[PDB]
């Protein structure tokens, strides 16, 4: 009862640290945008982009409640809504076998009516 | 009781995690050029696999080196353990619903393919009818 | 008693305002207007008498989207979408890619902005008009509509708010894989009649669906392959559109099996020296860990957990013997510990996998595939 109570503080130091690597980095965001404000910059072209997808960045450090945290917030909420969509899918299918035989009792009713008004027809 | 704490702070750090793996990804263009920071959904899709295939072989680092020796670790194993064997809905439980969906729409479909002509056939013998 | 709603329609003639046709819009306008009683004993006259009534059902479409009444309940106009839009043809054949797109746009930017929940909002309504378009691939003469309609869906629904490993909700993924088969089983049929153009996604909108984390849209992704092979073998695949599918074929197969992930070319296109500069700050530093970390995810060959939970229940039910000692398989647990710490004891207790892990994935690689439950899974070495 005891472990994820320092669980809760290994959680709490690391999500603040990335709070504030987010914040400074969104600060350093608009660093050079005040040099000259043109706002557009089409040329991002393939000899220094391709570059970038090749270094990644924001490595881990040990403490590692990242490690832990992607399972808990993906395996609950696929399984949450896996028992969802069965309610919907079977509400759509009951439906629709209900709205089978409320016409399909009708393609006879008219074909047996054509075939009478095809005999008035043929008596004239 | 002390689990909604986990799943709330947990979503938040999730949030944190891939909203500052994108911008301090950016940051780099923003370094590299002067200003020049705009891409079209032609390369927007090549940096977006990567941060995909970072984070989901991050998430290999926990069925390597936690759910090899079996401990008993209240928050971090029979959690892990209870609810990775979930999932278990994958199978005809709700593959085959989808086959059945189609096994009755292709009926439906077909009792309506008559009941078109039915009716396109029947005016005529309507119109046909004399006063 | 249930004949004169089609009698009085029969009567006089169709495709004027005749009795039912002004009813049951009346009933439409009326339903999401909150003063009416709710809906659910309302709507069942309204999709039957609007099954194919095709002059009253290209009416309702282009009346009832486009938000200017979707925020008003949103809850029936789903219904209503589940009702006529199955059954619908085109005859202004020009006036509806224009349209379906712009309403989709539209579902999209209300459906994952306010609330912040995608309860059930977005994605039926996609399932719908993708049930629709087998409507009208199976017919004739608007094929060219639906394999154009088709890709811009698929690029419609792989935006980056709705698919991914953060929240998920699955459904993207099930009306993905029936994106996915309805296509193949245009693949499978006879009678040629279209160009490669309409049938192969393209890297664009497939590659970053295909590594996803559920294993069963990477089934129907292997399904697509298993089942487009035929038919494109026809056409000379020298460099004109087939090496898209030979680089998805050649690291798939470089991804499940063939295990040379590491120091091969770019495997999804993420040129491969990203992967020694992410496998080479993780933990457990034992040596086997190259070939031993990168090869599955969540639940196919090796790393995974369906491969587990299909072999220990696979030894339990032929031979009772000593149960297996850890979770996952690897390269180097089952070695290290099934080789050199039952050597002799506990020899002869097993399924025959006389060999290493070499030939451990290959027994229940034909497990997965002759008995025919959980998948369909078998584009290893093909």
């Amino acid at each position: 009862k005891d472990v994820l109570d320092v669980y809760i503080k290994n959680l709490e130091n690391q999500i603040g640290n990335k709070r504030y690597f987010l914040k400074q980095a969104q600060g350093a965001i608009d660093e050079i945008t005040k040099r000259s404000l043109d706002t557009e910059g089409k040329p991002v072209n393939s000899e220094v982009f391709t570059e970038l997808l090749r270094k990644p960045m924001f490595f881990s450090e040990r403490a590692d409640p990242i490690g832990f945290s992607l399972t808990s917030n993906f395996l609950s909420l696929r399984a949450q809504s896996s028992s969802e969509w069965l309610s919907l899918m079977n509400d759509q299918s009951v439906d629709q076998k209900a709205m089978l035989l409320l016409q399909n009792n009708i393609n006879s009713d008219l074909k047996e009516l054509l075939r009478k008004l095809q005999h008035q027809m043929t008596i004239m | 009781k002390q689990w909604e704490r986990i799943q709330q702070l947990e979503k938040e750090h999730v949030e944190v995690y891939r909203e500052l793996l994108i911008t301090l990804d950016r940051l780099y263009l923003i370094r590299k050029h002067n200003h020049a920071v705009i891409l079209s959904h032609t390369q927007q899709r090549l940096l977006e696999i990567r941060h995909q295939l970072q984070i989901n072989l991050e998430k290999t680092a926990l069925l390597i080196r936690l759910l090899e020796k079996p401990d008993n670790t209240n928050v971090l194993f029979t959690k892990l353990q209870n609810l990775l064997e979930e999932s278990n809905s994958l199978d005809y439980e709700l593959l085959q619903s989808l086959g059945a969906q189609s096994s009755l729409h292709k009926q439906l479909i077909e009792s309506r393919a008559e009941r078109d002509e039915l009716m396109s056939k029947l005016i005529e013998l309507s119109s046909k009818f004399p006063k | 008693k249930h004949l004169y709603s089609s009698i009085i329609l029969i009567k006089n003639s169709r495709d004027e305002s005749s009795s039912p046709y002004e009813w049951c819009i009346w009933q439409l306008k009326r339903c999401f207007a909150h003063q009416i009683e709710t809906p659910q004993e309302v709507i069942p006259i309204i999709i039957s008498v609007s099954s194919m009534d095709n002059k009253l059902s290209s009416r309702i479409i282009q009346t009832f989207c486009n938000l200017k009444y979707l925020k008003l309940d949103e809850l029936t106009l789903k219904k209503v979408c589940g009702g006529i839009l199955p059954l619908w043809k085109p005859e202004l054949i020009s006036g509806t890619r224009e349209f379906f797109v712009k309403f989709m746009a539209s579902i999209f930017m209300w459906s994952t902005r306010d609330g912040h929940d995608n309860n059930c909002t977005f994605s039926e309504t996609c399932f719908y008009v993708l049930q629709m378009i087998t409507n009208w691939v199976l017919d004739d003469k608007l094929i060219a509509l639906g394999l154009t309609l088709l890709h811009d869906m698929q690029s419609l629904l792989t935006l980056d708010k709705i698919f991914n490993n953060a929240t998920s909700n699955r459904f993207s993924t099930m009306a993905f894989i029936s994106s996915l088969d309805i296509l193949t089983q245009l693949s499978k049929q006879t009678k040629s009649d279209y160009a490669i153009q309409y049938l192969i996604v393209g890297p664009d909108i497939m590659n970053k669906v295909f590594s996803s984390d559920d294993p069963l849209l990477l089934s129907a992704a292997c399904r697509y392959l298993v089942a487009t092979k035929n038919k494109l073998m026809q056409y000379p695949s020298t460099n004109k559109f087939v090496r898209m599918q030979n680089q998805y074929i050649m690291d798939l197969t470089n991804y499940l099996y063939r295990n040379k992930v590491l120091s091969s070319k770019s495997l999804f296109g993420v040129s491969p020296d990203f992967f020694k500069q992410i496998l080479e700050n993780l933990y457990i530093p034992t040596a086997d860990f190259k070939n031993a970390k990168f090869f599955t995810i969540t639940g196919i060959p090796a790393l995974s957990y369906i491969c587990i939970i299909i072999l220990r229940r696979l030894e339990t039910a032929e031979n009772t013997k000593i149960k297996f000692t850890s979770g996952i398989i690897n390269e180097e647990t089952f070695n290290n510990f099934f080789r050199v710490h039952h050597d002799e004891i506990g020899q002869h207790g097993w399924i025959k996998g006389v060999n290493n892990i070499h030939d451990l994935r290959v027994k229940i690689l034909m497990h997965l595939s002759n008995t025919a439950n959980p998948y369909r899974d078998i584009a290893a070495f093909l």
